[PDB]
RNA sequence: UUAAUUCCGAUAACGAACGAGACUCUGGCAUGCUAACUAGUUACGCGACCCCGGUCGGCGUAACUUCUUAGAGGGACAAGUGGCGUUCAGCCACCCGAGAUUGAGCAAUAACAGGUCUGUGAUGCCCUUAGAUGUCCGGGGCUGCACGCGCGCUACACUGACUGGCUCAGCGUGUGCCUACCCUACGCCGGCAGGCGCGGGUAACCCGUUGAACCCCAUUCGUGAUGGGGAUCGGGGAUUGCAAUUAUUCCCCAUGAACGAGGAAUUCCCAGUAAGUGCGGGUCAUAAGCUUGCGUUGAUUAAGUCCCUGCCCUUUGUACACA
């Protein structure tokens, strides 16, 4: 069998991506249209399904590295924060997305809550990730 | 009377609060570890507090 | 396998050095033979170190200048193996050769200086760093405010030096200093 | 048959990784993964230097694990190429006859020495009154 | 400590108590011969040496400076009642001691004696105890108006190295006239 | 600049002539005997002093020494 | 039973020869003792001005301040501890002695 | 003073060109295309990936920024 | 001869020290010693998943110091070979070897009409001394503007502009002495700003196993004072202190100029160096265009000299004399 570390993950969150649209369950608002990812970022985001893509990536942190918050989904997303004239910084991201979709994700049923915080991934997650593992694996082969 | 306008202007921030124990002056203060205490009198009596300039 | 190396797609074999002077420098032939040319450094210790360096490496590390271009190797690596098949699928002879050809060619020789004008000839490995530079600061000067990139700029640049037809940047400035130390002498 | 356990650290810079070598079939990895899906793919064929000079019969009963820590990503390919080289050398040096440990070391001599032996470069505390180390600040005249 | 307090400020507010505790009786018994004190940290018990040349100039009549001095340190800093503890010790080789002929010098030279025999019976005291180098600077105004800093060096006398710190002791006094202030530099 | 100092050239040809019976061409020979004979406080010192030793015996191998 | 003794000193040798002697002397007293287990030092970088007044060129001090750390883990009662604790005390190593 | 006029969308005789020339040209490089083409570099990208969907171009290196295609192979 | 009055040597000179050399802290390596449940490694067994075997920073306990941390010592010395030089002091190339130059501190004699009374209850003299040149409250000013310079920051783009995906650090810091002021973890409310109660730590435990920037990969643009630049300006929403307008500070929208690689002149530096690009500490009711350390990527040229600007000795007329 392969492993989702054996898988690049560079085309493992598009096929979950395009897996998450083949669901069609997960809570999109119409404020994501409207919405700015963080303070440092410029402009909306140019795609108009990347609710998915964050879903994807907080499916595949939550299954490698288990047990995490809000401090934890900001420090990934970040960048530049140019001001403008002033030197630049590192800012961190936004805290409501990222709970809704912890909040998206909790609603279906792949995770399980964990003391102390936290969403781990369930058994039977286990066996869909890798399932898509397999597809993956088979669709490059 | 004045002791009216002696306690009118709270001292609850900064060089208002804290000040030096030697010289009290509004300059060269330290608020990290507690010192609170002018450079000069720092670089005086630095050997004694058991700092020491080896590199 | 050991009994060949390919860099990227090319073998160290059919490379032909016409001069004797240049080959002695270049040492590019027989030892570092590599897959790709990044390195880490310390090739500027004794005064004759810096010609062990390979003439691929020194391509890389000569494009990073002006302050923004500082710390662009994974760039530019890949811009020189970009500029490699935009050669090849015009020329259709070795690159390799024709690099070395742009290198014979373009070699200032003679340069006056001000000591009247002393006009006297350069080390082989000057001429060498000089031609590098020539190019380097050609090829940064063709690609500004133009959709060209950096590759094919580098490609056409080298195309020219190897077709020697005072279209090249180095080539046209080594017949001008040559031009100047020929007239004041 | 016997666990031959060699734990052998790469260190050349901030980035350091431990190789730790086996007997059985042939699968390295690096903490659980291939030298497959490297970014960036410019350096593919860095970590095959030493695969394809020795050939797919020296690696046939040698896999390696490696776990990495610090530093940044070239770094990090540096510091497992050294390791996993340093700790080949000690499986062949350590085992089995030392004559077909020469053979492979006269290989590894002729290459490279970044292999086999590390250099003491580090980065030089900055001075005080400059913005770098030697760089100093403009004088200010007049 | 109760509350228990970080370590890396209970150091600082140690050294900031020991620099009090030594300012406070470097200025208190200058006129009695005080070189300084030593202090071993014992549960319940703090005991503390003062070093002191002239052990009868330091007790008064009975020790009663010394239960003054006790009061002071339970009063100010904060102690139970017996929980501090002094002793008087007889400072040995005090010709080659550099504060103790230095506070010899001081009140001899205020109140009146010569300016260059004084210096010279010094050096040649110091010089028959044992004494290696010496070096004495006397800056400030010389019965006049400019200054002149004098200097009577003879000996060895390295300057420079890393052990030199522990090697030389170095003595810095301040004169007090009613023209003038004075310093004089002992090593 | 490796020049070596008159705190060495004083104390080498002492311990020569001194000792001139235990010697040898070998550094590590004569490395531990001055450790036994001189008080050498560091080690940059006596590797110092024992190569000044060595260049000395090399002197006296090829011929005669004037100092 | 399970004692937690940490010691705290600026200085090297002395908290080495003390450590040591604790060491030895619990070999002597016949009961089991654990290695000196070596803490990370810390480090204390003080910059400051030497001029009082603002003139000349801009000088910048290096003052450097150390602590370090070591610990004995014991199991023993805490009457043969106190006995051992009570002798051999310097001003130099502080004690923290804890039992859970 | 100077300004290069370059097309937003095809054209009738630029479309015939580009049916005709571009299978003849050995290098197939997109700022080299724009020039000749006098089109803007959007339409440059579009047309390379016509010509992709099409099939009469070979893939030697794709990249974001610079793709380097090629004519119909010769042997 | 060298960074050196560092040594051979000439000898009316011999014999010493100061500065340097010498000495301390840090780095390059010692699979040889001692130690680690507030650092781990390798395996045993359980649980989950794929089709006899692999994966797990999911859990309990058997060996060990191979990683980390640090008490003790070592090696590196021109020691070996070949050339230059009185063949003396010494210098250069090369094999082998973690290194054939890591950086800093201390830094001789002598002097300035150099600064500091605006750091000092270090201080002489004069003045003030009650309607006070002392002490206290509410504001203003310290920012202010026809002009000239000093120290810094960001752009003038295609090497670039926008959006996601992917992948790493070590300095640090932190529960109170009057005194309120500390790090934040997690589930929520909201577009951001911000808010509600809540668990851990006196620290290799808690933040944290610091997913930092550049980077690489995949979409949109194409020579247009432009999507670069946000200088300039308006409206609304929040935190801090009793109290912010001349904008304390933060967030959203709108406004889109100068700037087309720079004249005379000029500053710094020579290998993890400049440079691009970040993060901690101090300044901190609010606090980084300041300063210092800690990181990542990583070049061109050079192994020479007094022609130019200074500093240090020399022979000698002496318009250079408490100089
Ligand atoms: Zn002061």
């Amino acid at each position: 069998g392969v492993t989702v570390k054996d898988v690049n993950q560079q085309e493992f969150v598009r096929a979950l991506a395009a897996f998450l649209k083949k669901s069609g369950k997960l809570k999109v608002p119409e404020w994501v249209d409207t919405v700015k990812l963080a303070k440092h970022k410029e402009l909306a985001p140019y795609d108009e399904n990347w609710f998915y893509t964050r879903a994807a990536s907080t499916a595949r942190h939550l299954y490698l590295r288990g047990g995490a918050g809000v401090g934890s989904m900001t420090k990934i997303y970040g960048g530049r924060q140019r001001n403008g004239v002033m030197p630049s910084h590192f800012s961190r991201g936004s805290k409501s997305v990222a709970r809704r979709v912890l909040q998206a994700l909790e609603g279906l049923k792949m995770v399980e809550k964990d003391q102390d915080w936290g969403r781990k991934l369930t058994p039977q997650g286990q066996r869909d990730l890798d399932r898509i593992a397999g597809q993956v694996a088979a669709a490059k082969k | 009377g004045h002791q009216q306008l002696y306690w009118s202007h709270p001292r609850k921030f900064g060089q208002g609060s804290r000040s030096c124990r030697v010289c009290s002056n509004r300059h060269g203060l330290i608020r990290k570890y507690g010192l609170n205490m002018c450079r000069q009198c720092f670089r005086q009596y630095a050997k004694d507090i058991g700092f020491i300039k080896l590199d | 396998t050991p009994d060949i190396k390919l860099f990227g797609k090319w073998s160290t074999d059919d490379v032909q050095i016409n001069d004797i002077s240049l080959q002695d420098y270049i040492a590019v032939k027989e030892k570092y033979a590599k897959y790709l040319p990044h390195s880490a450094g310390r090739y500027a210790a004794k005064r004759f170190r810096k010609a062990q360096c390979p003439i691929v490496e020194r391509l890389t590390n000569s494009m990073m200048m002006h302050g923004r271009n500082n710390g662009k190797k994974l760039m530019t690596v890949r811009i020189v193996k970009h500029a490699f098949e935009i050669i090849h699928l015009l020329t259709g002879e070795n690159p390799l050769q024709v690099l070395v050809n742009a290198i014979i060619n373009s070699g200032p020789r003679e340069d006056s200086t001000r000591i009247r004008r002393q006009a006297v000839d350069v080390s082989p490995l000057r001429r060498v760093n000089q031609a590098i530079w020539l190019l380097c600061t050609g090829a940064r000067e063709a690609a500004f405010r133009n959709i060209k990139t950096i590759a094919e700029c580098l490609a056409d640049e080298l195309i020219n030096a190897a077709k020697g037809s005072s279209n090249s940047y180095a080539i046209k400035k080594k017949d001008e200093l040559e031009r100047v130390a020929k007239s004041n002498r | 048959g016997p666990l031959q356990s060699v734990q052998v650290f790469g260190r050349k810079k901030t980035a350091t990784a431990v190789a730790h070598c086996k007997r059985g079939n042939g699968l390295i990895k690096v903490n659980g993964r291939p030298l497959e899906m490297i970014e960036p793919r410019t350096l593919q064929y860095k970590l095959l230097e030493p695969v394809l000079l020795l050939g797919k019969e020296r690696f046939a009963g040698v896999d390696i694990r490696v776990r990495v820590k610090g530093g940044g990503h070239v770094a990090q390919i540096y510091a497992i190429r050294q390791s996993i080289s340093k700790a080949l050398v000690a499986y062949y040096q350590k085992y089995v006859d030392e004559a077909s440990k020469k053979e492979i070391k006269d290989i590894l001599i002729q290459y490279d020495r970044t292999l086999l032996v590390a250099d003491p470069r580090r980065c030089e505390s900055k001075k005080f009154g400059g913005p770098g180390a030697r760089a100093r600040y403009q004088k200010s005249y007049r | 400590m109760a509350v228990q307090i970080s370590k890396k400020r209970k150091f600082v507010a140690d050294g900031i108590f020991k620099a009090e505790l030594n300012e406070f009786l470097t200025r208190e018994l200058a006129e009695d011969g005080y070189s300084g004190v030593e202090v071993r940290v014992t549960p319940t018990r703090t005991e503390i040496i003062i070093l002191a040349t002239r052990t009868q100039n330091v007790l008064g009549e009975k020790g009663r400076r010394i239960r003054e001095l006790t009061a002071v340190v339970q009063k100010r800093f904060g102690f139970p009642e017996g929980s501090v503890e002094l002793y008087a010790e007889k400072v040995a080789t005090r010709g080659l001691c550099a504060i103790a002929q230095a506070e010899s010098l001081r009140y001899k030279l205020l109140g009146g004696l010569a300016v260059r025999r004084a210096c010279y019976g010094v050096l040649r005291f110091i010089m028959e105890s044992g004494a290696k180098g010496c070096e004495v600077v006397v800056s400030g105004k010389l019965r006049g108006q400019r200054a002149k800093s004098m200097k009577f060096v003879d000996g060895l006398m390295i300057h420079s190295g890393d052990p030199v710190n522990y090697y030389v002791d170095t003595a810095v006094r301040h004169v007090l006239l009613r023209q003038g202030v004075l310093g004089i530099k002992v090593k | 600049g490796r020049v070596r100092t008159k705190t060495v050239k004083k104390a080498a040809r002492v311990i020569i002539e001194k000792y001139y019976t235990r010697l040898g061409n070998d550094f590590h020979t004569n490395k531990r005997v001055c450790e036994e004979i001189a008080i050498i406080p560091s080690k940059k010192l006596r590797n110092k002093i024992a190569g000044y030793v060595t260049h000395l015996m090399k002197r006296i191998q090829r011929g005669p020494v004037r100092g | 039973h399970r004692i937690r003794i940490t010691l705290t000193s600026r200085n090297v040798k002395s908290l080495e020869k003390v450590c040591a002697d604790l060491i030895r002397g619990a070999k002597e007293k016949n009961l089991k003792v654990k290695g000196p287990v070596r803490m990370p030092t810390k480090t204390l970088r003080i910059t400051t001005r030497k001029t009082p007044c603002g003139e000349g060129s801009k000088t910048w001090d290096r003052f450097q301040m150390r602590i370090h750390k070591r610990l004995i883990d014991l199991h023993s009662p805490s009457e043969i501890v106190k006995q051992i604790t009570s002798i051999s005390i310097e001003p130099g190593v502080e004690v923290e002695v804890t039992i859970a | 003073r100077d300004k290069l006029n370059n097309l937003v969308l095809f054209d009738k005789a630029t479309y015939d060109k580009l049916c005709k020339e571009v299978p003849n040209y050995k290098l197939i490089t997109p700022a080299v295309v724009s020039e000749r083409l006098k089109i803007r570099g959007s339409l440059a990208r579009a047309a390379l990936q016509e010509l992709l969907s099409k099939g009469l171009i070979k893939l030697v290196s794709k990249h974001r920024a610079q793709v380097i295609y090629t004519r119909n192979t010769k042997g």
